[PDB]
């Protein structure tokens, strides 16, 4: 597989870190 | 390093500048994302090249109890990192800026879920 | 104009040229006093660059069409919002439930 | 209080559990700061006002501008200047103001005849050796010698 | 199993700084909290997910 | 001065293949690692380009300006040096002359009366140097309204090299009233056609002129008929309405172009 934008979208992180679902 | 309105060249744009990694060609006067919008500009006097940053904004939430529970409540500032928030207990996380929250250590069971693996409850 | 023409001009009418800006929507400026249109200020009723922002029209019947003077009033109100305070050219009907 | 502000959002007097997104915080700009390759060629305002000897009214100069910043900034700013009239943009805005094409005149003429140069006027000066066209929305400007 | 998360600030990105457009946008009416409440039903059902 | 001088052999136009020179930075503007299209006016790749010489003969004839153009010379001791644009070329409208003399390079915008056989004149004697003799470009410019001269300099006429040692380039456009010049230099060793592979110009200079085009004269360098010009090749070709996609690059220059509709 391969923090504002002037417009105001944005990307927002997830509930869990790719760690913690890795030790799921 | 401020928010404002900037103008060069008659250019107007929203955000704090900053000194560039960046370098460009050497008759080039504006710079632009892959989006196509001015993240960077070549200031007409000194011919530095500055990225532009658009500040930091987004939706406060709010954390609460029941109202049955309680009247407390925690302010998290979302995507901003809190060295501007006072311009309007603190901690820092990769979700956000929890204001009002006493950060512990000891990792309970979840409830209130925030990001980056973090989540809020109430307790003494 | 068959009122507010007089030969010598009528020139009991006056305007304010000029003013530090715009006024308010249904704002009304009594200001007298001199405006300061250049940098230096103006002490006394006098100077440089400071002018008289009440000027005037002049009305005379030797005055062309819509250089003539014109008679204006302007109607406002408020709508429904609240209980009335006029009311049109109609009776009140009677009354069914 | 953020809790008056959650109360509101749902608009509701009781709110359960919960993380409620609200109020899009955003910083209010503090002040403008602008930028521009500061002036050089400055038009060549000196010769048109300045100069030792100024043209006969029937031979009266007239020389083009171009390719400038064009400042007001030693020129209205100087009382001595002891008439002007800009017709249709203030005396105070052609330093906001631009130009396409220009031309500008130098002659001498008599304080009395001063009024003469106004568009549609008479007196020998206007009638014989400078005469202004009936829209002109150029600038004029005087000076006692 | 799940797909980014996203919001907006639809009064930012709609018009960006203007309080004139702001206006206009008072006009509108709810479409600004609809088009995040939406998004905030995407963005929980990902942690659902 | 103007003299006209008919004095020359006699040939046909030539003509080559564009490869992919023709392309310039559409903008004033920065991008870096990105693939990003734009659509303007622009040389369509593999177009047929015409092509022209100074040798015995001199290919010096009126071309059309429809939509501006590119120019490139391969070329030897500065052979290519001015240009010339109108539309009326008589003084019945505004005219551009852009020149490099002797000593300095001359850009002027004036209801101008050019020559009907132009070019810039040189002392051509065997002692080890050649110098400026005669300006045959036009009589008068009687209205006037740009004025531009480069600082002073001496740029040559003298050498022996074989096949042609350096290639420049420009692009020319007349829009909005401004004009638009692009260019580029770089050394070559090659013998008789442009070089395949891919650049785009840097826009060189931009003036105030505000005259339509419609044809387009190039000045070159050399008792009046009967002469020596010395051997140079260049050519000539048009631009359409059309898109193009880019490459730009970790150093934020260019290195690619994509003719869309090819
Ligand atoms: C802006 O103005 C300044 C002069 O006021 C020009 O820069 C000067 O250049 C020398 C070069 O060695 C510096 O040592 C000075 O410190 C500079 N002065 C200032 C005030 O920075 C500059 O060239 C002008 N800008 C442009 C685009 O020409
Ligand atoms: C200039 O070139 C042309 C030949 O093509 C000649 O000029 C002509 O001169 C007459 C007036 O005597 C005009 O009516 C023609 O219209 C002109 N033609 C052109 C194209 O200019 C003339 O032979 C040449 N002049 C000299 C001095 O050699
Ligand atoms: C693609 C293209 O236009 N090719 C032309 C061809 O049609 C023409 O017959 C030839 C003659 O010069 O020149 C080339
Ligand atoms: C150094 C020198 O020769 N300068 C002249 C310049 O004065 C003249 O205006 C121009 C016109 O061709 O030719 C060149
Ligand atoms: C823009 C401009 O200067 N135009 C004038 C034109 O009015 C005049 O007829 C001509 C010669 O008389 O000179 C030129
Ligand atoms: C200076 C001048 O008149 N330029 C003309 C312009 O006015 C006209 O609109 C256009 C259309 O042909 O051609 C050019
Ligand atoms: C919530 O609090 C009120 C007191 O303010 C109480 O009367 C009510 O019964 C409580 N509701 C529940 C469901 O616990
Ligand atoms: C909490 O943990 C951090 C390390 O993760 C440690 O530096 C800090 O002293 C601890 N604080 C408390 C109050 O336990
Ligand atoms: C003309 O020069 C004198 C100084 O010799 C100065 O007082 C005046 O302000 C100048 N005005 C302009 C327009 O240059
Ligand atoms: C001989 O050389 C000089 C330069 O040293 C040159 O000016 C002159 O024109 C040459 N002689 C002739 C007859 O041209
Ligand atoms: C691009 O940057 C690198 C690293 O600084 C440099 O070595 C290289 O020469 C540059 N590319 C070109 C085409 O010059």
């Amino acid at each position: 597989v391969t923090a504002q934008k002037f417009n105001g979208l944005t990307v927002l992180p997830p509930l869990l870190t790719d760690e913690m679902i890795a030790q799921y | 390093n401020k928010c404002v309105n900037f103008n060069f060249n008659g250019l107007t744009g929203t955000g704090v500048l900053t000194e560039s990694n960046k370098k460009f060609l050497p008759f080039q006067q504006f710079g632009r994302d892959i989006d196509d919008t001015t993240d960077a500009v070549r200031d007409p006097q000194t011919l530095e090249i500055l990225d532009i940053t658009p500040c930091s904004f987004g939706g406060v939430s709010v954390i609460t109890p029941g109202t049955n529970t309680s009247n407390q409540v925690a302010v998290l500032y979302q995507g901003v990192n809190c060295t501007e928030v006072p311009v309007a207990n603190v901690f820092q996380t990769r979700a956000g800026c929890l204001i009002g929250a006493e950060h512990v250590n000891n990792s309970y069971e979840c409830d209130i879920p925030i990001g980056a693996g973090i989540c809020a409850s109430y307790q003494t | 104009n068959n009122l507010d023409s007089k030969v010598g001009g009528n020139y009991n009418y006056l305007y304010r040229l000029f003013r530090k800006s715009n006024l308010k929507p249904f704002e009304r400026d009594i200001s007298t006093e001199i405006y300061q249109a250049g940098s230096t200020p103006c002490n006394g009723v006098e100077g440089f660059n400071c002018y008289f922002p009440l000027q005037s029209y002049g009305f005379q019947p030797t005055y062309g069409v819509g250089y003539q003077p014109y008679r204006v009033v302007v109607l406002s109100f408020e709508l429904l919002h609240a209980p009335a305070t006029v009311c049109g050219p109609k009776k009140s009907t009677n009354l069914v439930k | 209080d953020p809790l008056s502000e959650t109360k509101c959002t749902l608009k509701s007097f009781t709110v359960e559990k919960g993380i409620y997104q609200t109020s899009n915080f955003r910083v209010q700009p503090t002040e403008s700061i602008v930028r521009f390759p500061n002036i050089t060629n400055l038009c060549p305002f000196g010769e048109v006002f300045n100069a030792t000897r100024f043209a006969s009214v029937y031979a009266w100069n007239r020389k083009r501008i171009s390719n400038c910043v064009a400042d007001y900034s030693v020129l209205y700013n100087s009382a001595s200047f002891s008439t002007f009239k800009c017709y249709g943009v203030s005396p105070t805005k052609l330093n906001d103001l631009c130009f396409t094409n220009v031309y500008a005149d130098s002659f001498v003429i008599r304080g009395d005849e001063v009024r003469q140069i106004a568009p549609g006027q008479t007196g020998k000066i206007a009638d014989y050796n400078y005469k202004l066209p009936d829209d002109f929305t150029g600038c004029v400007i005087a000076w006692n010698s | 199993v799940s797909m980014t998360k996203t919001s907006v600030d639809c009064t930012m990105y709609i018009c960006g700084d203007s309080t004139e457009c702001s206006n206009l946008l008072l006009q509108y009416g709810s479409f600004c909290t609809q088009l995040n409440r939406a998004l905030t039903g995407i963005a929980v059902e990902q942690d659902k997910n | 001065q103007c003299v006209n001088l008919t004095t020359r052999t006699q040939l046909p136009p030539a003509y080559t293949n564009s490869f992919t020179r023709g392309v310039y930075y559409p903008d004033k503007v920065f991008r870096s690692s990105v693939l990003h299209s734009t659509q303007d006016l622009f040389l369509p790749f593999f177009s047929n380009v015409t092509w022209f010489h100074a040798i015995k003969r001199f290919d010096n004839p009126v071309l059309p300006f429809n939509d501006g153009v590119y120019f490139a010379s391969t070329e030897k001791s500065n052979i290519i040096r001015g240009w010339i644009f109108g539309t009326t070329l008589d003084s019945k409208t505004q005219s551009l002359l852009i020149v490099n003399n002797a000593t300095n390079v001359v850009i002027k915008v004036c209801e101008f009366q050019f020559c009907n056989d132009p070019f810039l004149g040189v002392y051509h004697k065997n002692n080890k140097s050649w110098m400026e003799s005669e300006f045959r470009v036009y009589s008068s410019a009687n209205n006037c309204t740009f004025e531009y001269v480069s600082q002073p300099f001496l740029m040559d006429l003298e050498g022996k090299q074989g096949n042609f040692k350096n290639l420049r380039e420009f692009v020319f456009k007349n829009i909005d009233g401004y004009f638009k010049i692009y260019s580029k230099h770089t050394p070559i060793n090659l013998v008789r056609d442009l070089p395949q592979g891919f650049s785009a110009l840097e826009p060189l200079v931009d003036l105030p002129i505000g005259i339509n085009i419609t044809r387009f004269q190039t000045l070159l360098a050399l008792s009046s008929s009967g002469w020596t010009a010395g051997a140079a090749a260049y050519y000539v070709g048009y631009l359409q309405p059309r898109t193009f996609l880019l490459k730009y690059n970790e150093n934020g220059t260019i290195t690619d172009a994509v003719d869309c509709a090819l």
